[PDB]
């Protein structure tokens, strides 16, 4: 009932997205769950990205293997901190924000 | 400027031409654009200085005013490196010099693996750096991002009774819990050390045993 | 009410028969090491005075009826243990405890002496014992009686512990590694790995590494077993610290109680390289490009 992210193999990622992450969580249902990445903007709006994965990536209801979404700006030169959270689809309830760090692509 | 993204300053230090370096950083004055130049591994002259154990060159680069907070490709500031490598001189130079409140920021920052200076020092066994970082203002109860572990947890995880003792001596909260709701004591089950389990059995009775179901 | 602190070791118990060396031993705790042997322990929550505890054997699965097997030992009668809660603590430790079996043909006989003294901890319809039983699985029912506000006897609903299995019938639980977040790491060890698997018991599982004349366990806390479906552990250091080229080794889930293994997952130890070595490899590979610049 409560949504909780109890662990992530990694909490930083490249802005280019596409990187794979293991996440451990409290009970969830493979078809009623999503991983929302978000960042508060100056104007009050919010940038949001979703972790990519298929309900089969939801492991025995307690972990999700998925890939990170691309950050809003793949050019930043300094890391940009954002938030990640589990979000249930049926009621849009969410877990407590976890902090995620997007670092520049080094090209 | 060179191939691997390295400038002449980078080389000046990489090949340990202290003389040249001492001078380059002297002839070329207060120019950040060049003193904070990062290479392809995103390392700055400061990073290289401490990686190659040359305290003075780093002390100089700092004097010339470089940036102590720039992160390498692993998200590390030079101090992070200094603590990860156990070089106690480098640590001193990197914490004595920039007495600026930038210290509080550095001591607070984690790298891309979610590690603070105290964490890196604790991961290896550098108790002297650990204790120094604490008296300097690093928070012994700082939690790592991936699981919410504190240096104390890591200590149990590393089965290091000496680190445990030091942390408790520094006021570490034995009842701080990870995101899974566990105390350092609770991470002892499944691990061999009984000494650690003794050092810790002074934490809430409700935080000692695991759960069932 | 009453809870359970030191569950009975639910894996690795030989159900003693009519004559298994006169006696045997004591059913160990859920954490009864071969070093500091502990035993089952309950805690009477909210009462530290005179009372009575009933240790009965019920059935594992949902039907929950008085099991054919008989709990023998000190202070035990018609298949159950009957003793009084000593008026002081609530950390009662049921020391020696034993388990005898009821042969495939003494069910209706065992079920009779089970209703004449009637153990029915849940009181389920005593007329539904016409069914068959799983002689390899049994749970311990805990029935304590305390004094209420007045001073009269107080109910205290039953509480079942983790089922205890016999070391006869094999273990059905499938051992399987489904995914691993990383399959290569330094030969120095210490890399953190997330491994997803099918149900395992945090207290009866290990991540077993094997290579040429080598074998080591991947270290982890039992608390690192997430919902018995994922394990986060660190890689053990390889046999050779100075690896020069990759080495392929196997990694598999191992259940200590019956020594069984999952199919292997390959893992490659790699030669260790820190920033220092890296910088040095860059140094000696730059004398020329630099001497050139020096002049």
């Amino acid at each position: 009932s409560n949504l909780k992210i109890v662990r992530m193999d990694r909490t930083a990622g490249c802005v280019t997205g596409g990187e794979e992450i293991y996440l451990l969580c409290d009970k969830v249902q493979k078809d009623d769950i999503q991983i929302r990445f978000y960042e508060e903007e100056e104007n009050g709006g919010v940038w949001e990205g979703f972790g990519d994965f298929s309900p089969t990536d939801v492991h025995r209801q307690f972990a999700i293997v998925f890939k990170t979404p691309k950050y809003k700006d793949i050019n930043i030169t300094k890391p940009a901190s954002v938030f990640v959270q589990l979000r249930r689809k049926s009621d849009l309830e969410t877990s407590e924000p976890k902090p995620f760090l997007y670092y520049p692509e080094i090209k | 400027l060179t191939e691997d993204g390295d400038s002449f300053l980078h080389l000046a230090i990489i090949h340990e031409e202290k003389a040249l370096t001492m001078e380059v950083i002297r002839q070329v004055k207060g120019d950040l654009a060049f003193l904070n130049f990062q290479n392809n591994l995103q390392q700055t002259p400061l990073h290289l200085a401490v990686i190659t154990n040359q305290p003075e060159i780093a002390e100089a680069l700092l004097g010339a005013g470089c940036d102590p907070e720039l992160r390498d490709f692993r998200g590390n500031t030079p101090l992070h490196l200094a603590c990860e490598q156990g070089c106690l001189a480098s640590v001193g130079v990197l914490t004595q010099s920039c007495t600026t409140p930038h210290l509080h920021s550095i001591l607070k920052a984690t790298n891309y693996n979610g590690h603070t200076c105290l964490h890196l020092a604790s991961i290896h066994g550098y108790l002297g750096i650990v204790e120094l970082l604490v008296s300097l203002g690093a928070d012994v109860n700082a939690q790592e991002p991936c699981n919410g572990r504190t240096a104390l947890h890591l200590a149990v995880d590393l089965q290091n009774p000496d680190l445990v003792s030091l942390l408790l001596k520094c006021g570490a909260d034995v009842n701080r819990v990870t995101y899974q709701g566990y105390s350092p004591y609770q991470l002892t089950w499944g691990r061999p050390s009984t000494r650690i389990q003794q050092q810790l059995g002074q934490l809430t009775l409700e935080n000692l045993q695991m759960l069932p179901e | 009410y009453v809870e359970i602190i030191e569950q009975p070791k639910q894996r690795g118990m030989r159900f003693r028969y009519k004559c298994e060396g006169r006696s045997a031993g004591s059913i160990p705790g859920e954490r009864s090491t071969d070093t500091t042997k502990t035993h089952p322990t309950i805690k009477i929550n909210g009462y530290t005075g005179p009372g009575t505890v009933r240790i009965s054997l019920v059935t594992k699965d949902p039907p929950h009826r008085p099991h054919p097997h008989e709990l023998v030992g000190k202070d035990c009668r018609d298949g159950f243990y009957e003793a009084e809660l000593c008026p002081d603590r609530c950390i009662h430790s049921f020391q020696n405890l034993g388990i005898q079996c009821v042969k495939k043909r003494d069910l209706e006989q065992a079920i009779s002496q089970r209703i004449q003294t009637n153990n029915n901890p849940f009181q389920v319809p005593i007329e539904e014992q016409r069914g068959d039983y799983d002689l390899n699985a049994v749970r311990l029912c805990f029935q304590v009686t305390v004094r209420d506000p007045s001073g009269r006897p107080l109910r205290l609903p039953p509480v079942l512990p983790h089922p205890i299995f016999d070391n006869r019938a094999p273990n059905t639980a499938e051992l399987k590694i489904c995914r691993v977040n990383r399959n290569s790491g330094s030969c120095l060890g210490g890399d953190e790995i997330f491994l997803l698997c099918d149900k395992v018991q945090k207290e009866d599982i290990e991540v077993y590494f094997t290579g040429p004349g080598w074998e080591a366990r991947g270290s982890f806390s039992q608390a690192d077993v997430h919902r018995q479906v994922a394990i986060v552990f660190r890689t053990p250091p390889y046999a050779d610290p100075s690896l020069q080229a990759p080495v392929r080794v196997s990694m598999q889930l191992r259940r200590p109680s019956d020594r069984e293994l999952s199919e292997p997952m390959e893992f490659q130890y790699l030669p260790d390289t820190d920033d220092r070595h890296r910088i040095e490899e860059k140094r000696k590979r730059t004398y020329e490009t630099f001497k050139s610049i020096m002049k």
